[PDB]
Order: C-alpha cells, then sequence, then structure tokens
C-alpha cells in the first residue's frame, strides 16, 4: 500500500507585541513523529514517535534552524497579505501549510503536496505537475506572479521529489515496527430507552490508529437511516474511542448486529446486544 | 536598489565610523560582508526585520543598527588598522535562497595619523612622434603620483563623454613608499583623431580622502575627496 | 525533513 | 567549507574558461554563483540545485558533479567583459549562503601581429618630466622589473581599440634619474 | 479570506465511569477554526483548575483540534460539563457530560 509524509505548519500573528506563533508538525503515515512550536520554553524541532531517536543532534539542530527561517518567512507573509486584504492592525490573522509526498510500495512518487490557506480558506496550491500555481483570489494572483517570476515552483518541486521521498524512505525504514503496532478494539453494545423506541449504542474503546469502521445491520442489510455516529475520539492514553448508534423497535433490540473493523482485529467484530 | 555611503573612508585609528546601507526592495533581511583584496565575502552582522540585529561570522570590532526596514548601519567605535578592508550591504527577502542584492562597496583605510592623507598630482604625457608616424597611433598616458592612501578611481573622457575603447589602466596602485602610491593608464587613438584640434581628452582621477565630517586646521589644505584632472587638445603638429 | 519556502507570499 | 581555487586565473580571449569549487557538506544542496566587477558588488549569476547534472544560460554553463562534490562554471568564447571576481557558493534548505574566497579571471587576448617598440613621452606642464612607453609586444614575453632604486616599471597592461582591430600590450616606465633612456630600462 | 468553522464538542470518560473510582474526564474539540480558542472544563457550573490541554493540531480541511482533560472521580451528585468560546458562535456552548456517551 502507498505511504505519505506531511508537514503541517501555522503562523497566528498575535496583536500586541509578540512575533507570530508559529507551529510545524511532520507525519508519516498519519502518525505525528516530529513538532516545533514557537511557544515552547527552548523552541526547537522535538521527536514525537519513538523511531526518530534515530537522529543525532545535527539533525534536530538544523531542523530547528529551518524552523526559524520558516517562522521569519510566516512573519513576513503575514503582513503582507494583511496590506493585500486592506485589513487593520490589531487582529489575528492565520497562514497555514500543507506539504508533502504520497509514495508507493515501489518508492516512486505518486503525488507532491505544496498548499496554504489563510483565515481558513484556500489561498495558493502548487498544481499536480508540479510546475504551475492555482490561485484562490485577488491576493494569491499577487503571490502567484511573484512566484511565477522567481521560479519557486522548480525549488519546491526538487524537495518533494527529491528530499520528501528520501526521508519518508529513512523514517518508514526506521519505524517499521512502530508504525506496524496496532490496538484491537474491546466492543460492547448498550441498550437506552428513548414510546416503544430504544437506542442501541455499539462502542470500540482502546484501539490505535484510530481508523475504524462501525456499523449496524439488520437481517443482513447495513443500516444507514435512524443512525448516529460520534467523531473518532482521543481516550488520552494513546488509544482512541468510537461509538455508533441506531434507534430500533422495543422488543427487536436482539435482531440489530454492529461489526467492527479494525486492522488490529484477526477478523472484523460482530456483536449483539448480550443484556 | 541597494546604495551604501559613503563610498569611501579613511578614519584615523580609535576613530568612530559609520557605514550606511539603504535598499528600496522592502526585502526583511539585511546583511553587511567584509572583503579583503578583493577576496571573500564574510558575514559581519545582519538583521531578519526592521529595529533588531544578529551577530554574523566575524562580529567582534562590529556592532550594527538597523533603525528601519530600509536602513542598517556598521558601527566600528574604535576603528583598528585590522579593519581596512571593503564593505558590501546585502538584501533579501525572507526565507530560504533568496537571491541576494548587494550594493556597490565601501573601502575603508584606517590610519595611524591622517596628515599622510594625500591627493594625487596628476600629469598628462603627451604621444609620441615616433609612435604617430610609424604606427600611425597616439598613446597618451596618464599618471598620478603622490597619493595616500589608495582610493583612486581614473577615467578618461574624450569630448565630454567617458570612454572605454582604447584604456588600459593599472589594475593595481604602485606603492613608491610607504606613503606614497602611484597609478598609472593609457588611451590610444588613431594618429588622425590625435591630430583633429576640435577633439578633447582629459584623465580624471577621483581621489578619496577626507569628508565633511573631517576637522580640518587654518594651516593647509584639507586632502578631501575630489576630481583632478589633466588635460590635452588635439593638435596638426 | 521539512520543506522551507522561497519567496515570501 | 566551500574552497575555490586558484585565487586568479587568466584564459586567452575565445577560449573556454574553467572555474572549480569543492564543498565539505554533503548535504548542500543549492550552488549559486555570483560575479563581481572591479567597482561593484557581487551580483548573482546563475545556479543550480543538487537535482540537476547542469544549468546552461548563453555563455555560461555550471556543472554539479555529487559524488565528488564539485562544482564549476565553463564560460565558452571568453571575452574580456567576463573578467571579474567570481564566487562559487552553497547552502542547505534555507540556511545562510557559505561563499568561497572567489577567484579573480582575466581574459586576455594573445596578440597576433607584434611589433614592439619603446617610446619616450613628455609632460608639456613640467620642465623636464618624461616617461617611457614599451607597446605591441608579445604577448608571452615577461615585463622587466626594475633593478633599480626611483625607477618604476608597471606590469604588462592590454588595451583593445575597438574601432577596428587593434589590441596591444602596453607597459610604462618612469623615474626619478636625470639619465635614464628608454632603451635601458626595457632591455 | 476568510471561512469560520464551528467546535464540536465531545465530553466524555477515559474509562467506563464508577461512581467513587479516579478517572479522567475529556474535553474533544474540533472542527473549528480559527485556532484562538477557550474551553474550561466544569464541576458543578465552577471552572476546575488543574485542566491540561493537549497539543493543537489540523485536520486536511484546515480545521483545528485539540483535548482538554482533568482527574476527576464520579459521583451521583456532581456534574460535569465542557465550556468553549469561539468566534464562529453568538456565545459560548456549554456541553454537559452524559456518562451514556
Amino acid at each position: 500500500g502507498p505511504h505519505s509524509m506531511r508537514y503541517f505548519e501555522t503562523a497566528v500573528s498575535r496583536p500586541g507585541l509578540e512575533e507570530p506563533r508559529y507551529i510545524s508538525v511532520g507525519y508519516v503515515d498519519n502518525k505525528e513523529f516530529v513538532r516545533f512550536d514557537s511557544d515552547a520554553e527552548n523552541p526547537r524541532y522535538e521527536p514525537r514517535a519513538p523511531w526518530m531517536e534515530q537522529e543525532g543532534p545535527e539533525y534536530w539542530e538544523r531542523e530547528t534552524q529551518k524552523a526559524k527561517g520558516q517562522e521569519q518567512w510566516f512573519r513576513v507573509s503575514l503582513r503582507n497579505l494583511l496590506g493585500y486584504y486592506n485589513q487593520s492592525a490589531g487582529g489575528s490573522h492565520t497562514l497555514q501549510q500543507m506539504s508533502g509526498c504520497d509514495l508507493g510500495s515501489d518508492w516512486r512518487l505518486l503525488r507532491g503536496y505544496l498548499q496554504f490557506a489563510y483565515e481558513g480558506r484556500d489561498y495558493i496550491a502548487l498544481n499536480e505537475d508540479l510546475k504551475t500555481w492555482t490561485a484562490a483570489d485577488m491576493a494569491a494572483q499577487i503571490t502567484r506572479r511573484k512566484w511565477e517570476q522567481s521560479g519557486a515552483a522548480e525549488h519546491y518541486k526538487a524537495y518533494l521529489e527529491g528530499e520528501c521521498v528520501e526521508w519518508l524512505h529513512r523514517y518508514l525504514k526506521n519505524g517499521n515496527a512502530t508504525l506496524l503496532r496496532t490496538d484491537s478494539p474491546k466492543a460492547h453494545v448498550t441498550h437506552h430507552p428513548r414510546k416503544g423506541e430504544v437506542t442501541l449504542r455499539c462502542w470500540a474503546l482502546g484501539f490505535y490508529p484510530a481508523d475504524i469502521t462501525l456499523t449496524w445491520q439488520l437481517n443482513g442489510e447495513e443500516l444507514t437511516q435512524d443512525m448516529e455516529l460520534v467523531e473518532t475520539r482521543p481516550a488520552g492514553d494513546g488509544t482512541f474511542q468510537k461509538w455508533a448508534s441506531v434507534v430500533v423497535p422495543l422488543g427487536k433490540e436482539q435482531n440489530y448486529t454492529c461489526r467492527v473493523y479494525h486492522e488490529g482485529l484477526p477478523e472484523p467484530l460482530t456483536l449483539r446486544w448480550e443484556p | 536598489a541597494v546604495t551604501q555611503s559613503p563610498r569611501s573612508k579613511v578614519a584615523v585609528t580609535g576613530g568612530k565610523v559609520t557605514l550606511s546601507c539603504h535598499q528600496t526592495n522592502n526585502h526583511d533581511y539585511m546583511y553587511w560582508y567584509r572583503q579583503d583584496t578583493g577576496h571573500g565575502l564574510r558575514l559581519i552582522h545582519y538583521s531578519y526585520v526592521a529595529d533588531s540585529t544578529e551577530k554574523g561570522d566575524i562580529p567582534d570590532g562590529y556592532k550594527a543598527s538597523r533603525p528601519s526596514q530600509e536602513n542598517f548601519s556598521l558601527i566600528l567605535e574604535l576603528a583598528s588598522l585590522s579593519q581596512t578592508a571593503v564593505y558590501f550591504c546585502a538584501s533579501s527577502d525572507a526565507g530560504g535562497r533568496n537571491t541576494l542584492y548587494f550594493g556597490a562597496g565601501t573601502r575603508l583605510s584606517v590610519l595611524e595619523d591622517l596628515r599622510n592623507v594625500t591627493p594625487p598630482k596628476v600629469s598628462l604625457f603627451e604621444p609620441s612622434k615616433a609612435e604617430i608616424a610609424n604606427k600611425q597611433k597616439a598613446t597618451l598616458v596618464c599618471l598620478a603620483r603622490g597619493f595616500f592612501p589608495d582610493h583612486v578611481e581614473l577615467s578618461w573622457w574624450v569630448n565630454g563623454k567617458e570612454v572605454h575603447s582604447g584604456v588600459c589602466t593599472d589594475p593595481q596602485a604602485y606603492k613608491e613608499s610607504n606613503y606614497s602610491y602611484s597609478l598609472s593608464s593609457r588611451l590610444r587613438v588613431s594618429a588622425t583623431f590625435w591630430h583633429n584640434p576640435r577633439n578633447h581628452f582629459r584623465c580624471q582621477v577621483q581621489f578619496h580622502g577626507l569628508s565633511e565630517e573631517d576637522k580640518w586646521p587654518e594651516g593647509s589644505p584639507k586632502p578631501v575627496t575630489q576630481n583632478i584632472s589633466a588635460e590635452a587638445w588635439g593638435r596638426a603638429d | 525533513k521539512a520543506p522551507f519556502n522561497f519567496a515570501t507570499m | 567549507q566551500v574552497r575555490q581555487s586558484p585565487q586568479s586565473l587568466t584564459v586567452w580571449e575565445g577560449g573556454t574558461t574553467v572555474l572549480t569549487c569543492s564543498y565539505e557538506d554533503s548535504t548542500f544542496n543549492y550552488f549559486p554563483w555570483y560575479q563581481q566587477f572591479p567597482g561593484e558588488g557581487p551580483a548573482l549569476l546563475i545556479s543550480i540545485l543538487s537535482v540537476s547534472d547542469k544549468k546552461e544560460d548563453g555563455r555560461f554553463t555550471t556543472f554539479f558533479n555529487k559524488r565528488e562534490k564539485k562544482l564549476s562554471l565553463h564560460i565558452i568564447d571568453s571575452q574580456p567583459g567576463d573578467s571579474a571576481t567570481y564566487f562559487c557558493a552553497a547552502l542547505y534548505g534555507n540556511e545562510k549562503i557559505t561563499f568561497g574566497a572567489g577567484t579573480k579571471l582575466t581574459i586576455k587576448p594573445n596578440i597576433q601581429n607584434p611589433e614592439p617598440a619603446v617610446y619616450q613621452l613628455k609632460d608639456p606642464r613640467s620642465q623636464d618630466s618624461t616617461l617611457c612607453l614599451f607597446t605591441d609586444f608579445d604577448s608571452q614575453i615577461n615585463v622587466p622589473k626594475t633593478m633599480e632604486s626611483g625607477t618604476f616599471i608597471t606590469d604588462k597592461c592590454v588595451l583593445d581599440m575597438k574601432a577596428m582591430d587593434s589590441k596591444s600590450n602596453g607597459a610604462i616606465a618612469w623615474s626619478n634619474q636625470t639619465s635614464f633612456t628608454c632603451q635601458d630600462i626595457f632591455k | 479570506m476568510g471561512i469560520q468553522k464551528t467546535p464540536q464538542i465531545q465530553v466524555y470518560s477515559r474509562h467506563p465511569p464508577e461512581n467513587g473510582k479516579p478517572n479522567i474526564l475529556n474535553c474533544y474539540v474540533t472542527q473549528f477554526h480559527p485556532p484562538h480558542i477557550e474551553i474550561q472544563m466544569l464541576k458543578n457550573g465552577k471552572k476546575i483548575p488543574k485542566v491540561e490541554m493537549s497539543d493543537m493540531s489540523f485536520s486536511k480541511d484546515w480545521s483545528f483540534y485539540i483535548l482538554a482533560h482533568t482527574e476527576f472521580t464520579p459521583t451521583e451528585t456532581d456534574t460535569y460539563a465542557c465550556r468553549v468560546k469561539h468566534d464562529s458562535m453568538a456565545e459560548p456552548k456549554t456541553v454537559y457530560w452524559d456518562r451514556d456517551m
């Protein structure tokens, strides 16, 4: 299957004397592995998964220096945007970036990503060709022209096709055992009267990674109506939780089954209300 | 644009020097570099934003000031002999790999005693009749002698216009004694061009010396920055 | 390793 | 970290100039060259990323050799106006540029039809002031240096009257002696 | 530009809740923009002092998420809640802990 690396960066300007807050988070296959935060007592990139302990001090020092450069880049970019949009001095504004690569199991780049948002709206993005830009509004046309003129896409392309790919591959080799780790969901169904109707709620607890699917069915057909799902949520101890519910007739509860699909399981779980 | 001021500075040892840089690039980053006998670009100080500064690789003996986005100054509180060098300012955009845009440089000489600063005598030697008759060419020679320090720029002007074709100027001043440099240049024209009395030839030596910042006593001429020229007309002789 | 931006916006 | 030799180089007009550089840090991935003319500041000439082997722009080509950690700059049909100091440089990511020490390049013609001669010139605004001009001599000959206090001989200086084809080597000699003939001093 | 998103809030315990047994109460807040947010955990309407905040993250739709948590011991008498202020909403939102959710 594929693999991915992403860096998600945010800079938030602050109306008083403070410089913008700058945070950068790296992910490999959607697992956080490094983080930098300008508000930390000692602002530096830090490992966030145990396999990043293979990197020497040079790695951390130079990545930290890179973040310090990004911090200035974001500061200037925020100030420039303030002018482009004619915004007043004493507000707070958010610039975000997503960058990275998707890599096949043959180590071929499938897609590179380099895009930005301002105030929660898409701003500019590098096209799939890694050569041209899509700009969302008037301000972003200014940026687009500046980057076309300076040849910025060529430099991003080099990062995406070279460094992004090569480092992802190194991280996957060092992180393999950790990246394969799973914790299986523990599941059960609860019963909650609701008018001759009851809510059946199928719980999945203590699972890792977060990816999971819960389904309800009746008489071999998967349900969609009368259904409620909560967003998958952290327990706070590194594992996750989720539930899914259906509203059913009083007296027919046992006819309904919940299925839990998760990569940790040797096969999907099937369960029923069992009072 | 990136412009530096002054173009040249002569200071006394233990004197104060401020070199100024002004940019119109709206760039956040500014830099001061040192170059020694035309080699190297060593970073002294830089700045990532208006109103702050950062130490470069060779900060010792220098301080920097960034009072606005456009301005970045290099300050030598007690100029030493070791600070004789050429200094270049630059700007760049914030981020990675952004091109440095440099100013044209400031040449600094730090001297024990400013009474040694002396402008050149400029002499224009007219072409040999032997060259004219045998080669149908006429080489004029300009000699600047007796100047110190060696902050000179020599240019040729024919009929009021600066010329580069037919000129060779010594790349380096010739040191005649401790406090005396010489420089030569030649301009070659055709014999018929030299023989036309409508044609005007001028050797201009731009000497950089003291400035209005320097006090000078009543006794003698102040050896200030100045242009000194020697001239000759063509002649049908 | 992280990306690094070039020209500012 | 960026090693650039030689300090100075002359190559003949029309020849291909080869300038080389090496670097220590194998992670360096961007290599800009800057050109600096006498009396001016450096300016960006050409640059190359480590993903590429070469970058060409007119008469200038940079080549990048990752295995040997070597860069070079080739200038075809080298011409007098390419006379300048060339700085190689290197950086990783968004780190600050590191410059080499710079190579000073002089492009000179090798003169085709030399007709050497020595002339005496007079300063008309002087009582008795004269100098010696050695001109139109072969591009391979060493200009003699002063073997004498109070007499000065300059290095070879090449000019080009671009009016037509009139390139010429020259040197000047002068003295504080009151008995220096120009035929003595240049032989 | 600019597009605001309203926070989605879940209040729940780390372990199955039992009166008198120490546990952790979580307030998970997602899908918000801008990132400026205020989150309190409440006991009987009163701010709980010791509340820890995770690092903030953002999703591929640019929206932010964060976890607040505190030690607690559920009881039959005490109400627990999470209150959130964010510019997408005219007024703060209070979400009461429901031990069945």
